[PDB]
RNA sequence: CUGCUGUGAAUCUGCCGGGACCACCCGGUAAGCCUGAAUACUUCCCAGUGACCGAUAGCGGAUUAGUACCGUGAGGGAAU
RNA sequence: UCUACCCAUGGCCAGGGUGAAGCGCGGGUAAGACCGCGUGGAGGCCCGAACCCACUUAGGUUGAAGACUGAGGGGAUGAG
RNA sequence: GAGUGAGAAUGCAGGCAUGAGUAGCGAUUAGGCAAGUGAGAACCUUGCCCGCCGAAAGACCAAGGGUUCCUGGGCCAGGCCAGUCCGCCCAGGGUGAGUCGGGACCUAAGGCGAGGCCGACAGGCGUAGUCGAUGGACAACGGGUUGAUAUUCCCGUACCCGUGUAUGUGCGUCCAUGAUGAAUCAGCGGUACUAACCAUCCAAAACCACCGUGACCGCACCUUUCGGGGUGUGGCGUUGGUGGGGCUGCAUGGGACCUUCGUUGGUAGUAGUCAAGCGAUGGGGUGACGCAGGAAGGUAGCCGUACCGGUCAGUGGUAAUACCGGGGUAAGCCUGUAGGGAGUCAGAUAGGUAAAUCCGUCUGGCAUAUAUCCUGAGAGGUGAUGCAUAGCCGAGUGAGGCGAAUUCGGUGAUCCUAUGCUGCCGAGAAAAGCCUCUAGCGAGGACAUACACGGCCCGUACCCCAAACCAACACAGGUGGUCAGGUAGAGAAUACUAAGGCGUACGAGUGAACUAUGGUUAAGGAACUCGGCAAAAUGCCCCCGUAACUUCGGGAGAAGGGGGACCCACAUGGCGUGUAAGCCUUUACGGCCCAAGCGUGAGUGGGUGGCACAAACCAGUGAGAAGCGACUGUUUACUAAAAACACAGGUCCGUGCGAAGUCGCAAGACGAUGUAUACGGACUGACGCCUGCCCGGUGCUGGAAGGUUAAGAGGACCCG
RNA sequence: AAUUCCUUGUCGGGUAAGUUCCGACCUGCACGAAUGGCGUAACGACUUCUCAACUGUCUCAACCAUAGACUCGGCGAAAU
């Protein structure tokens, strides 16, 4: 859920926090976690590829079975519900009946004692994983594959989540969350239900410093630049750039997307832009 | 009341950033060296 | 004459060149390889020479000289 | 080796105020709302040294100093 | 034959003038006298005063320096003066480690990087690796000693790694002893990866019917009758769209013919395996981590005291009644308190690269255990008949010898328990080390005793908020860490002080103007000025009391008013602490309670003194409006701190994923170990009410019947 | 009006005296809706106007001390 802060400090005044109600535990699992440090969004030589990326605080790796492709038939309860600082949604910490643990992004109204059963006689109980070939047409599922075998890469973020349309041949037509249909192939793997921490997303964080606590650094614009630094800086005064709006090496805005792209004949159709 | 100068001493980091394996390693600090001790200078690299 | 790309033959009544090109004449024999001498230079050594300098000159350096010193460093750089 | 930003790993932040949620008690409510009381210890919170800045002014202005000094001045658990 | 002629190039070098015996001689502490030394003394040595620092201007380090350290000598240069002195010159000397700080241990960011991939070459990245502390692991403390080192030397007592020898328990390879789990012969019941088989998702080639034609036309046909055009049905015909049928064809899941896995009558726990010990480079656990906030229990430290040793400080009193000084001692080894943490036993089991008796998981039986285990400040003992100390002495250059008492309390940490506990979101290194399990190695080996030994390399002197480092200087600037006496005090502020350290390197005079820095100022009180600039002013604690407005938090310390000293009494009071006395019990390193002893506010009443009682130093001026930006923040090092930037909130656009964007020639990287509630770009800028018109221009996005258009195919016709 | 040249626009307030200021008027040279428009509690070493208190800022300056200046001894420059 959320919380709202009392307004007793101008840096509080609308600012909310999250109730964490489904973390169940507040510390991680052990042999599950990597060293994670910061790249101040420089890549191999040093340099700022992506700006506004630095400060933040610390933060270490949960390993998430993307790839839930070699626990088949074997069941796992759910252990804890717990908190991930590299995701929006929460993880849940899986105890396979063999005696395995493994972390998943855990789906909407999941808990504790749950058994999850992965394989394509798994039932559709929200958290079962399967491939697309064997859920019903018309199911909503999150975390699935692009390409039979690579592991989940769709509809993971919190809150989110994939409409099974249909199949045809080896294709299932399916709708991202962006509005888009593509077409994937059958024999890919995903799991049956709706991402949790939906609520995340209605969260003011309130002040600068709550977001440079998330490794967010300042975004400065370009009409308050120089001529030499950005398309849009110069002049005496304000100015609405004084030109077609572009980004900071002068591209201008407009499609995006590399043209005849190999996966430009699995989409079907396109996304949306604001109607 | 700043009054910081720009050189700070450092024997490591000297040796590090102008030192003679430093020189060595890439190609123009072959060159340099080489360059030096055609001139003649007593002490080629830090 | 020659590089990259495409196309792409003949073995001598062949093929190449003779300033687009063609005919005739003439010269030669590609797509295989070696090759001394005559030519260029002086880190270094030896021996000499100068209508060359003679200590603010001549080498930056006749003496602690690439020294002392200046610079983070490439490097700059004396005076005696 | 100054400075700008970032990355790892460490250290520091006298003293004193305020009194958030949460929990507990009572009242009030068909049931709430809410209030009063306590525990509670929040906050780019407050006053204020170390520390970090540099707003005013006077002096300096072949200086003590190629940017300082004196008197006041802002931040001071944090985008430090 | 010329390097052939200088007065000018803000010309180049050297030597020397003018200003001129002029300015300055580098803080905000401050010196004096007596004596000595010496050729010479303001500056050196010694004594006695005075003053300054004292969260330092004291003590100890890192980095950096490099011999500046000590002794002897020196006095030409340097020292902003002189110098007998010196961080200066000269010579000799000086730095001692198993435990300190590093390496021989381990890794982080990063660096380099066998092969490697990429790139015309030069090269770019990078795997395995290997370095790389600012971090993790790891064994020593007190006292003494030199002119110069000191957990290093010595003394006393420890701890940690190896090594050899002799003895003791004592499991063992062999015997032998147990535990032992089997298999074959053959009787079997399902469990089987193996046809054929079934269900599931999709459509193999496929018709029907409703409804339209992408264009042609026959049309209900309409419009100035027919100009143009066109709402709408039909056939040639499909941009063809939609709802229907089951065999059917593919894939997905399932039992089963197939095999195999389990069962036993007898032979055959026969044969083999385990039962000492070390055990990984492999598995596992730990290592192992944030921030804030207490409270409690402690100790250090400090302040008094029993006891001890002494003083008489030429003053009016003060001989013990007063005053001054002591009122000490570590690691280690014992004990295991306050606190904090933790179930136990057995069975089965690939999940952990193989195996696990280890770890996970699932099952079950027991009592919530003042049990038990672990940890752990501290108290206590021992260390310690030792060491140290106030003093006392002969007796001096001073080497030396002797040496008392040491008991109770109060206060009290920013230090310890504590890598704890509780809250919180922003969700908080790795590796070795250690422990453990098996793989394995194995005929010996484990613990103990005593004696004898080995413990490597580098630093260590000295400075270190500074005349020894960075600043050209013996420079008013800069420089990380540790320690933190007393009295006022909330305090690490401020005033004064202790220990300790300084008086720091031109002086001596002198009532000029003028400048600077402080002070006071009659009457007036902003009349000054661009402007209350600068000064002045308020300032503390406790009670009382506080406005418009508000986003209900604030505004607020709003504004405003009263008190504050000293003595006495209430008061042998209250409060904290806590000994005895006592009470209570698991009986102890127990709890309860408390005379005494100590410490300590608050008021109440009475009195007393002064111009003044927060007496010094320290220490908000307040109120009312308007503009801008909501807010805290950031910014032109060195004339601009702002309304400018940022910001939390808003929207728009792009991005379906080695995304888009960016760095690269590429490979590769960031984005991101993220996946549209995410990421990038653009504008706006908390909040509240809203955001009008214009799509012509220019961009963006989309579309295609036409017009136009490259290279490439074509080679009619013409020319040699 | 951080926007108005004209302009010291007009009316009221405020002063003894008001080109700034506040509240309005509309003739908007040359505001206007995310280069947002209009408000807004809290915040500001921001800009502007005012009152109280306070004062050497001033009428109008006087006096005191210290560091220089000044004199004596030592050393001893500079731009020009
Ligand atoms: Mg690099
Ligand atoms: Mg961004
Ligand atoms: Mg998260
Ligand atoms: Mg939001
Ligand atoms: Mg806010
Ligand atoms: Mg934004
Ligand atoms: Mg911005
Ligand atoms: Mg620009
Ligand atoms: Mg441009
Ligand atoms: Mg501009
Ligand atoms: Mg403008
Ligand atoms: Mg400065
Ligand atoms: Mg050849
Ligand atoms: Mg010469
Ligand atoms: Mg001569
Ligand atoms: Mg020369
Ligand atoms: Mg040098
Ligand atoms: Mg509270
Ligand atoms: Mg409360
Ligand atoms: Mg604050
Ligand atoms: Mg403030
Ligand atoms: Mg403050
Ligand atoms: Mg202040
Ligand atoms: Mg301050
Ligand atoms: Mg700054
Ligand atoms: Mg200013
Ligand atoms: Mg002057
Ligand atoms: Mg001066
Ligand atoms: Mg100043
Ligand atoms: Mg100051
Ligand atoms: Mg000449
Ligand atoms: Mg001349
Ligand atoms: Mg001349
Ligand atoms: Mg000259
Ligand atoms: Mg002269
Ligand atoms: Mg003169
Ligand atoms: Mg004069
Ligand atoms: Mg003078
Ligand atoms: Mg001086
Ligand atoms: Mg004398
Ligand atoms: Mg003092
Ligand atoms: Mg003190
Ligand atoms: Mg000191
Ligand atoms: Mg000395
Ligand atoms: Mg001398
Ligand atoms: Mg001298
Ligand atoms: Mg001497
Ligand atoms: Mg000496
Ligand atoms: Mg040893
Ligand atoms: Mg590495
Ligand atoms: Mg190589
Ligand atoms: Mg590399
Ligand atoms: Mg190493
Ligand atoms: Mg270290
Ligand atoms: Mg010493
Ligand atoms: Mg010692
Ligand atoms: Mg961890
Ligand atoms: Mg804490
Ligand atoms: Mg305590
Ligand atoms: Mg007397
Ligand atoms: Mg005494
Ligand atoms: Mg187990
Ligand atoms: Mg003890
Ligand atoms: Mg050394
Ligand atoms: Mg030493
Ligand atoms: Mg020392
Ligand atoms: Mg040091
Ligand atoms: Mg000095
Ligand atoms: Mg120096
Ligand atoms: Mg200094
Ligand atoms: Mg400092
Ligand atoms: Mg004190
Ligand atoms: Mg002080
Ligand atoms: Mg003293
Ligand atoms: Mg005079
Ligand atoms: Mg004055
Ligand atoms: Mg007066
Ligand atoms: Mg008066
Ligand atoms: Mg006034
Ligand atoms: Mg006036
Ligand atoms: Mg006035
Ligand atoms: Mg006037
Ligand atoms: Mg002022
Ligand atoms: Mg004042
Ligand atoms: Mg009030
Ligand atoms: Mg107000
Ligand atoms: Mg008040
Ligand atoms: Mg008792
Ligand atoms: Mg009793
Ligand atoms: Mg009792
Ligand atoms: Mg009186
Ligand atoms: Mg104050
Ligand atoms: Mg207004
Ligand atoms: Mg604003
Ligand atoms: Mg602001
Ligand atoms: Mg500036
Ligand atoms: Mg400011
Ligand atoms: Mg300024
Ligand atoms: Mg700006
Ligand atoms: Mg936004
Ligand atoms: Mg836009
Ligand atoms: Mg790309
Ligand atoms: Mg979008
Ligand atoms: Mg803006
Ligand atoms: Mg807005
Ligand atoms: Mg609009
Ligand atoms: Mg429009
Ligand atoms: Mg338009
Ligand atoms: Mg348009
Ligand atoms: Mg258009
Ligand atoms: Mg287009
Ligand atoms: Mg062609
Ligand atoms: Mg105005
Ligand atoms: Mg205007
Ligand atoms: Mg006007
Ligand atoms: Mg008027
Ligand atoms: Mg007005
Ligand atoms: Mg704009
Ligand atoms: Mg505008
Ligand atoms: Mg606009
Ligand atoms: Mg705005
Ligand atoms: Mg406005
Ligand atoms: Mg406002
Ligand atoms: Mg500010
Ligand atoms: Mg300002
Ligand atoms: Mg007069
Ligand atoms: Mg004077
Ligand atoms: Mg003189």
């Amino acid at each position: 859920g959320i919380r709202k802060y009392k307004p007793t400090t101008p840096g509080r005044r609308g600012a909310s926090v999250s109730d964490f109600a489904e973390i169940t535990r507040s510390t991680p699992e052990k042999s599950l976690v990597r060293p994670l440090h910061g790249k101040g969004g420089r890549n191999a030589h040093g340099r700022i590829t992506t700006r506004h990326k630095g400060g933040g605080h610390k933060r270490a790796y949960r390993v998430i079975d993307f790839r839930r492709h070699d626990k088949d038939g074997v069941n796992a309860k759910v252990a804890h519900i717990e908190y991930d600082p590299n995701r929006t949604a929460n993880i849940a910490l899986l105890h396979y009946l063999d005696g395995e643990k493994r972390y998943i992004i855990a789906p909407q109204g999941l808990k504790q004692g749950d058994v999850i059963e992965s394989g394509a006689n798994a039932d559709i109980k929200p958290g079962n994983n399967l491939p697309l070939r064997n859920i019903p047409a018309g199911t909503v599922i999150h975390a699935v594959e692009l390409r039979p075998g690579g592991g989940a890469k769709l509809a993971r973020s919190a809150g989110v989540s994939i409409q099974l349309l249909g199949k045809e041949g080896t294709y299932a037509a399916l709708r991202m969350p962006s509005g888009e249909i593509r077409r994937v192939d059958v024999r890919c793997r995903a799991t049956v239900g709706e991402v949790g921490n939906a609520e995340q997303s209605n969260i003011n964080w309130g002040k600068a410093g709550r977001m440079r606590w998330k490794g967010k650094r300042p975004t400065v614009r370009g009409v308050v630049m120089n001529p030499v630094d950005h398309p849009h800086g110069g002049g005496e005064g304000k100015t609405s750039g004084g030109r077609h709006p572009v980004s900071p090496w002068g591209k201008p805005e407009g499609r995006t997307r590399k043209p005849n792209k190999p996966s430009d004949k699995l989409i079907v159709r396109r996304r949306r832009t604001g109607k | 009341a700043k009054g910081k100068r720009t050189f700070q001493p450092n024997n490591r980091r000297r040796a590090r950033v102008h030192g003679f394996r430093l020189r060595m390693r890439t190609r123009a600090g072959r060159a340099i060296v080489a360059n030096r001790r055609s001139k003649g200078r007593r002490a080629l690299t830090a």
